[PDB]
């Protein structure tokens, strides 16, 4: 029903919690499902500095993982939205760059 | 028992 709005061309921050790496698990990230699609992998960051940055096609150069251990957050800053990026954003832990789901932010972005 | 899993770019 309720989402966040912004204007072609905007930007908009997400955030994640992360437990850090336990035994099954070595990151977190993104994945987003528009109306009547299937799920699409966004983006996935590695615990361990280094180890891996993941971006689907259709996001990079715009969009930037990144992460604070010391905070034991993560964080998407998604630039020059348009159109195509409208959906709804889940987070996920991650396994070598994979998103595993067992709560959602749903974004339209208007042209 | 159920997983989904969302793969990384090939």
């Amino acid at each position: 029903s309720g989402g966040v709005f912004v204007q072609s061309g905007g930007s908009l921050r997400l955030s994640c919690a992360a437990s850090g790496a336990t035994s099954t698990f070595d990151g977190m990230g993104w994945f987003r499902q528009a109306p009547g699609k299937e799920k699409e992998f966004v983006s996935a960051i590695s615990y361990e500095q280094g180890s891996y940055t993941y971006y689907a096609d259709s996001v990079k150069g715009r969009f930037t993982i990144s992460r604070d251990n010391s905070k034991n957050m993560v964080y998407l800053q998604m630039n020059s939205l348009r159109a195509e990026d409208t959906a709804t954003y889940y987070c996920a832990p991650a396994y070598e760059g994979d998103l595993y789901a067992f709560q959602g932010t749903q974004v339209t972005v208007s042209s | 028992g159920s997983v989904q899993i969302v793969y990384k770019p090939k």
